[PDB]
């Protein structure tokens, strides 16, 4: 006999379902059941994805794009707006257009990473069981793989970290979307080089998965100088949100971030004997294909192509790449220094196959992201640069 | 088209005696060929979208014969000679992923010959592999 | 008249202590064939352990296969029968028998009667198996030729009943 | 080369997958059924469902996590596990322990088809099938575990699979959709299970009874069984593609039509009877006349487009439909006279008609309420619901000459002197033993085939048994160790007892001694 | 309108539910809600597992563990039971008592392979948006992995193939549920390794991805040859369901099986730079680790320690174990005449790698097999009676 | 070694990366907000809810399945999107669609406590957070 | 001895000018310290599971001030000082996997200060880290 009425519910209990039944029209009050029907369709119909995300924020008509009127209810001391043109560079006649090609709203998100979630346990489970960590080379294991691959965590986590005031700062919602999945990736990287040290810990008696000995390289060692400074620059010394991303993804990840996870800890685990290593490149590899495609089209399709704005967003996209391209290739030309510690393997770890490595992720590079903004680059020019770093 | 279709349609009306005299009547004591298909589909958001937009338009349209009946908890279909839904109009309707293997997700009972090809499932009266 | 609980009676109690006297894979198989030939199919000697038969024979089985296991080297269990016969020689044996019947009523009392006596422990499970199953084919066969042709006049003289009563 | 290669983004698709999957067999001399079988014809069919491992777990996972959804969560919520009138209640604690066995034999049979094919793909699709049979018999548990935590009675629910072996309307479902299904021919499988079983009668089994359920209040019913039936449709597909083989080989389809005919009457004998009992004396509200429900799906769908149009390639029309047409009519109001009058070997709560379930059955059946009406009236004049009664109807119906036997074949029971459906009693005596059997199908199964058809029967198990000792030994009891489980009425007082029981002084004759 | 009732709902049409309310009793009519409570668990609480699979099977008292009485209401012609103790030369007290360690009812077991089923097609679009397979050895890739990988195939589809019986023929629910998951998982398996040599066709101009090659190999090359009669024999050859499982998987597979899929394919896949195959042979190496578990509990657990029965049951083990070992033997002494074949990477395809292989497969089936049901196996014969079909 | 090894079955638990995250900051002069704030003081703080992104994703996608079966197939299958009284259905256009700006700003209010944090642990918290912001305005 | 953990404990029981004359009594202006927590379970076949054979068993028994009620939706729980639940013992109760981060599932509400620690739940009326330990083991 609780102190508070049982509340009768309207859809089971007899009389309040009569009555509602008694209140409710028989006949459609509008026939248009498209929510949010009036959303300008980037596909051949309106997407799910866009019905609940397009037009959450509420920008009024003096922020590109936006649908609604006058000022904000309340600003920053001083004047600063709730959101304004002035956290950007860049400028498009509506920033609303962004739409994500994966079409990941919150839902279809959290289930995909629910699923390498749960596959990773059980995966890891069996792997031990079937002790193939037996064949993998000790010295990549021990002396590389744990070292080094334990310090790119690092740089994961400072991108990741760059995000926290483009989700502030941007302006529309889809890009918000876009950039706080991109985050949430980044932070799982570094997780997942920490989970592979912590379970190779669990199989190989002496093996320290500390983060000791992967922080002091990563703050000191020469071979990641240039890439710390450089994430130390895209986090925390910019604010425009539009550099961070373009910076973060389009230029340091994809060109010194592509070459450490994918040419080198990648690539070289399937040279070593490393069965356990591919397993979680394989999921960061994912990942950064997926915000890939987001940002090319932030980036490319939206602002570079905006038009209006096209060639003045060009303009500083230009100069940014300009930029961050030195930074990486900077900070390339520090991390090739790793393979004079590394066991040489004809084609892969010698001169030819570095330069090979890094012909492919400038070559990329450039046709995924400098030929699509009119950003003249050498290729050759870029791997002699940072081949002038590799011992031999 | 369509009555011949109803769930209750035929015998089905009469009670009583009528509907004794008629059940146990000599020529109802072997099977009739019948041209129909008779296609079940589960009450839920996708299905009830795609019984109003496809079934009961474009569907009806082009085979008048279409009958649906409400069944509580699921939609009872009858219709000469056959009946068709492409998932991918489904798909467009629906605004998210749906191949036909997402439609057979809710395609709850099949009296014909049924089958997937490409975007669209598809059950006939006609007997593949004896009709010609 | 009043049968005794289902799954504890001394019909079971009574058998359970004749199977524990068993010693060799010989008695063992005799008692086991014997025991089939009187109480199991529907040309057994006797009903009068009908509801219990079934629980029985599960025992006779087991202590059968154990005799086999601590008793015989293990390529009998293999290739041998427990009578001593060859396995693949039994098999060809009953399956020729089953070929040459010339009636539904011969070739059913042939797969009956291969079952009494070979039925595991007797013939090993994968000789066993494989036998039953060419058997089974041919009784299938004969008796689904004309399955409707004979009268049910016909089919009770066929079978050899004795009619008690037929409503109507 | 080292450096170029195409990057646009490419997976593989199932069907990409699936059209290798007939290159996977290969030939060696033993590659054959290990089962017996009287067809022996060319099998090389298509699959029209395409699948393979990967794809059939996304689309049952994606059935399942609605399901659980609506049951776990929404439904949960709004206390759905007890809304549900008591007679349907107590009917589901029926319908889905005995589909659960005939789930259970389906996985087997279709184990015998997968084993009994001969192409790769039709191998392949009877995996699923498998899979799929494996998955029904789970989700027909989770239905009676659902209802054992929600609603007010769970005894019964909550222990059918030993509780059932008491009765004797379990040993029919026994064969039905189960022994009937796998201890025979091979690829006949794809005629009774699949042909016959599939197609027919898992539509209103599976299908029609969820808008009684819903009728009745009960929302968890319809959530899953309308998802066990989606898979059926592979199910029905695999078997018309060999059904196809053995129509168009001379050799092979001599058997079919013999084979259908068999496989309708034993799928029908008990099918027609028990789930028009449970449909329409288990029900408070009901949706249409059972035998309208059975004309509709069986004889006017099922036979005039799968049946019927398969006439055009020579298979007949069962010659047993009439015979059955009749049980349709009848024969499930003699089911309910036996499951009435026995009601304390069973594990539901029954409910005798009521005035205005009296006059339905009355208009809907002409000439009920002069022969079953009265009779359920006079039970409930001699007491049947009250416990101090010491009244049980079956002792009613010895002392009046209203013997009860058993069918040797189906095992359905038979009132001969009260019956209105199909059936008489012939008697016969072979090498010492009597046999009873009640229609002209079943008894040329058993004078053929007597070794297949050896059931022990109630009478003989129980015979000169105490009804309330057979009820104990079988644990026929709620958690006090003393109240029955089974009632003969749906009230929450006055509830009987082995005490009760016993006071009847009700023992088990044998019925063919007088014979 | 339409020609039958739309017929009213109980849980919301007032005049029903409020005819229902008065029926339901106001109070429960008993306690015990756990269904099917009187299972005797294995673990310290019954689980829904449990609950959800055992004794479904409607065994009869003459079958150990059965609950039920009497005989089958239809047998086969001649009289083979429905269920029968004829099916396998094991006894036990209780057939019901194997429980799967993974507690596997449908609904988990489809759960987490589709998990599997989306994430491998996110990641083959990254993959092949990646461009990784430029740095896999083209020998290995077109000579080893196409020919012989794909071969394999047909081994994991015989031992699917190999449970069609078993299906039918086994005695109980949980161990009927065990043997067809198995089953998909080994068909999965031949189905994975088709479709990763049809991804490789989309990225590699000229790599011919039909089985003609490989069926080819497996049918008539002398390396298949001993694996493809002991699969032929475990499927086609008996129907004693334990034997079918024993030697399927407890034997056959767990030494060639596991040899040729990991010591094999994978393992040299990330020697000769094969970033592709592992994520492939990740999924068959947990597929086999689960299936281990439910068929170490079956045989171990269960049957070679059954109170009454367990030395009974381990002189058929031991005595097929004789037999399905020496034609595993035989089938990797074929075998290793592929790596005459391969490129010499030492440590991994010269003797002293196949040795240490070799050594690493016997030894573990010593240890989870075969000394748990008494088998006594020298370890280094086996491997030297491999060995002799090893090319220097 | 190449023959022994542990083959214990073993995976690794959220807490146990979890632990781990504090450690993952590392010193710099640019290392702070870029926020204005009256608010300097230290804010070494640990989470009371442990999760990583892995444990984030599989606990909001099970809420999910649950949530969306209800929907899309239960309460459809009842009609229940109309058996609202009007007076209800009309206020939820303005709670839900209010609301649902509401969460739309908590997003960037999360992502203002993310960028000022100073604990490696709580910027791992408010992204968490930040995420389920976006969850709840594509909920509403 | 839960009666004011009731949720129409109080100046709940009154109605019209009486409960005005309270609300707007002078020393109700300010808060008043409460040392009970409140938490609120969403209604679900696990929760629902959980309230009767934890919570109200040896939730109560440990905590006798406890106080569930039923608002439609979900389950209203007060109690002086803490409640607690351990997701063991519900994995136990349930037969399934059941981790502490399945147990928040369908924890929807927390008054008070709330964590996780093991395989338990906690929500208290403590304040980590102002309040001060009160003995030193
Ligand atoms: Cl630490
Ligand atoms: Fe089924
Ligand atoms: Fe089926
Ligand atoms: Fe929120």
């Amino acid at each position: 006999p609780q102190s508070s009425q049982v509340t009768k519910r309207g859809l089971t209990d007899p009389e309040r379902a009569a009555i509602i039944a008694a209140a409710v029209p028989d006949h459609a009050l509008d026939t248009q059941r498209k929510y949010h029907y009036f959303i300008q369709p980037r596909w051949k119909r309106l997407s799910e994805y866009e019905q609940l995300s397009c037009y959450a924020q509420p920008n009024p008509d003096w922020i590109a794009g936006g649908l609604d009127w006058g000022d904000w209810t309340q600003k920053f001391h001083g004047g600063r707006p709730s959101w304004g043109n002035e956290s950007t560079e860049l400028r498009t006649t509506d920033w609303y257009r962004h739409r994500d090609p994966a079409r990941r709203w919150h839902h279809p998100y959290v289930k995909d990473k629910s699923e390498e979630a749960r596959y990773t346990q059980r995966f890891l489970a069996a792997y031990s069981s079937e002790g193939s960590i037996r064949t993998i080379d000790p010295y990549w294991r021990d002396e590389i793989l744990n070292k080094y691959f334990g310090a790119l965590l690092y740089s994961e986590y400072g991108l990741f970290n760059a995000h926290s005031s483009v989700g502030r700062d941007c302006l529309s919602d889809t890009i918000r979307q876009t950039a706080v999945f991109a985050a949430l990736d980044k932070v799982d990287n570094a997780q997942m080089i920490q989970m592979e040290r912590l379970f190779i810990a669990k199989l190989v008696p002496g093996f320290d998965a500390s983060t000791d000995v992967p922080k002091k390289i990563w703050t000191t060692d020469p071979i990641y100088s240039g890439a710390r400074a450089t994430v130390q620059e895209i986090w925390q010394g910019v604010q425009d949100w539009n550099e961070i991303l373009w910076a973060g993804h389009a230029v340091y990840d994809a060109t010194f971030g592509q070459f450490a996870r994918r040419e080198f800890f990648q690539r070289l685990a399937t040279v070593y004997g490393d069965t356990l290593t591919p397993f979680f490149t394989a999921q960061s590899q994912t990942y950064f294909q997926t915000t890939r495609g987001a940002i090319d089209d932030l980036f490319v399709y939206c602002l570079a192509n905006d038009s209006e704005f096209g060639a003045h967003n060009r303009t500083f996209l230009n100069a940014w790449t300009e930029h961050y391209l030195a930074s990486s290739v900077a900070a390339l030309k520090d991390f090739v220094g790793l393979y004079a510690k590394v066991e040489k393997v004809a084609g892969a770890t010698d001169r030819a196959g570095v330069s090979e490595a890094l012909q492919r992720v400038f070559g990329d590079w450039k046709i995924d992201y400098a030929d699509k903004i009119g950003f003249r680059v050498d290729v050759d020019q870029k791997v002699d640069a940072v081949l002038a770093g590799y011992k031999n | 088209s369509s009555a011949h279709n109803a769930y209750n349609a035929g015998i089905m009306q009469k009670t009583g005696k009528a509907f004794a005299d008629e059940f146990f009547a000599e020529e109802n004591q072997v099977v009739h060929e019948s041209n129909a298909v008779v296609l079940v589909l589960m009450k839920s958001d996708e299905i009830d979208a795609i019984i109003e937009d496809i079934v009961l338009k474009g569907g009806k349209a082009k085979n008048p014969s279409i009958v649906v009946e409400d069944k509580a908890g699921f939609w009872w279909i009858k219709a000469d000679g056959a009946i068709e839904i492409d998932a991918a109009e489904a798909g467009e309707l629906l605004g998210k992923p749906f191949s036909v293997y997402d439609l057979l997700i809710n395609v709850s009972s099949t009296v014909g010959r049924a089958y997937t090809l490409g975007t669209k499932f598809t059950i006939t009266s006609e007997l593949m592999g004896l009709d010609r | 008249a009043k049968r005794e609980p289902i799954h504890d009676n001394s019909i079971r109690t009574e058998w359970e202590a004749k199977i524990a006297k068993l010693t060799s894979v010989d008695q063992a198989t005799k008692f086991i064939q014997d025991f089939r030939l009187a109480y199991t199919s529907p040309f057994r000697k006797s009903y009068d352990i009908d509801v219990d038969y079934q629980y029985i024979e599960r025992k006779i089985e087991e202590k059968l296969s154990v005799l086999k296991t601590e008793k015989l080297p293990v390529a009998d269990l293999i290739t041998k029968a427990t009578t001593g016969e060859d396995a693949a020689a039994v098999e060809a044996t009953w399956i020729a028998k089953i070929k040459a019947a010339k009636s539904k009523y011969e070739a059913e009392r042939i797969h009956i009667e291969f079952r009494q006596l070979y039925k595991p422990p007797v013939l090993p499970v994968n000789v066993f198996l494989r036998t039953d199953a060419a058997l089974g084919t041919v009784l299938m066969e004969i008796r689904n030729t004309d399955y409707y042709g004979t009268p049910l006049e016909g089919l009770r003289k066929e079978r050899g009943v004795k009619v008690l009563h037929l409503q109507a | 080369d080292a450096l170029k290669v195409n990057r646009a983004p490419v997976g593989v698709e199932p069907q990409e997958v699936h059209k290798w999957l007939q290159s996977f067999n290969w030939d060696f001399k033993e590659n054959r059924t290990k089962y017996p079988t009287k067809y022996h014809m060319a099998n090389e069919t298509k699959e029209q469902f395409k699948v393979i491992a990967k794809e059939y777990a996304r689309m049952e996972a994606a059935k399942d996590e609605r399901q659980f959804g609506t049951l776990l969560d929404g439904l949960t919520r709004l206390g759905a596990g007890n809304k549900v009138h008591p007679r349907w209640g107590e009917t589901m604690k029926v319908i889905s322990n005995f589909l659960e066995v005939g789930e259970y034999n389906a996985i087997a049979a279709s184990a015998m088809l997968w084993d009994s094919a001969t192409a790769a793909e039709q191998k392949n699709g009877y995996l699923a099938q498998v899979l799929d049979e494996i998955r029904h018999t789970h989700q027909c548990a989770f239905i009676n575990h659902y209802y054992s935590k929600h609603y007010h009675d769970p005894a019964g629910h909550n222990d059918a699979r030993r509780t059932r072996a008491i009765g004797p309307l379990w040993k029919g479902m026994k064969r039905v959709f189960a022994d009937g299904f796998i201890s025979g021919d091979a690829v006949e499988c794809s005629v009774n299970l699949q042909l016959v079983g599939e197609a027919c009668f898992t539509n209103p089994l599976i299908v029609a009874v969820t808008e009684w359920a819903s009728a009745n209040g009960d929302e968890i019913t319809p959530t899953v069984f309308l998802s066990v039936e989606t898979d059926e449709l592979r199910h029905m597909a695999n078997g018309y593609q060999t059904v196809v083989s053995i129509a168009n080989d001379p050799a092979s389809a001599k058997f079919l039509n013999t084979d259908l005919n068999n496989a309708f009457w034993t799928q029908q004998k008990y099918f027609t009877p028990v789930l028009g009992y449970l449909f329409e004396y288990g029900s408070k509200f009901k949706v249409e006349p059972w035998v309208k429900t059975w004309n509709r799906w069986v004889y006017e769908d099922w036979g005039g487009i799968w049946i019927g149009r398969l006439g055009k390639y020579g298979v007949e029309s069962p010659a047993s439909l009439r015979d059955a047409k009749r049980d349709a009519y009848w024969a499930h109001h003699d089911l309910a006279l036996a499951a009435y009058a026995m009601w304390p070997l069973g594990f539901a709560r029954l409910a005798l008609p009521d005035e205005e379930d009296q006059a339905w059955f009355e208009a809907n059946y002409p000439g009920w309420a002069d022969h079953y009406g009265k009779i359920f009236n006079e039970w409930k004049k001699l007491g049947y619901e009250d416990p101090k009664s010491g009244f049980i109807p079956y002792q009613w119906l010895l002392a009046n000459g209203h013997d009860v036997y058993i069918d040797r074949v189906s095992q359905v029971p038979f009132i001969p002197s009260l019956a209105k459906g199909t059936g008489s009693l012939r008697v016969h005596e072979f090498n010492g033993k009597k046999h009873s059997l009640t229609d002209d199908w079943g008894e040329r199964q058993w004078l053929i085939e007597p070794e297949r058809y050896e059931c022990h029967n109630v009478f003989e198990q129980y015979e000169g048994r105490e009804l309330s000792e057979v009820i104990a030994e079988g644990h026929g009891v709620r958690s006090d160790g003393k109240t029955l489980i089974a009632q003969p009425h749906t009230r929450g007082d006055n509830l009987w007892t082995l005490e009760d029981i016993k006071r009847a002084g009700c023992v088990f004759p044998d019925p063919l001694a007088k014979f």
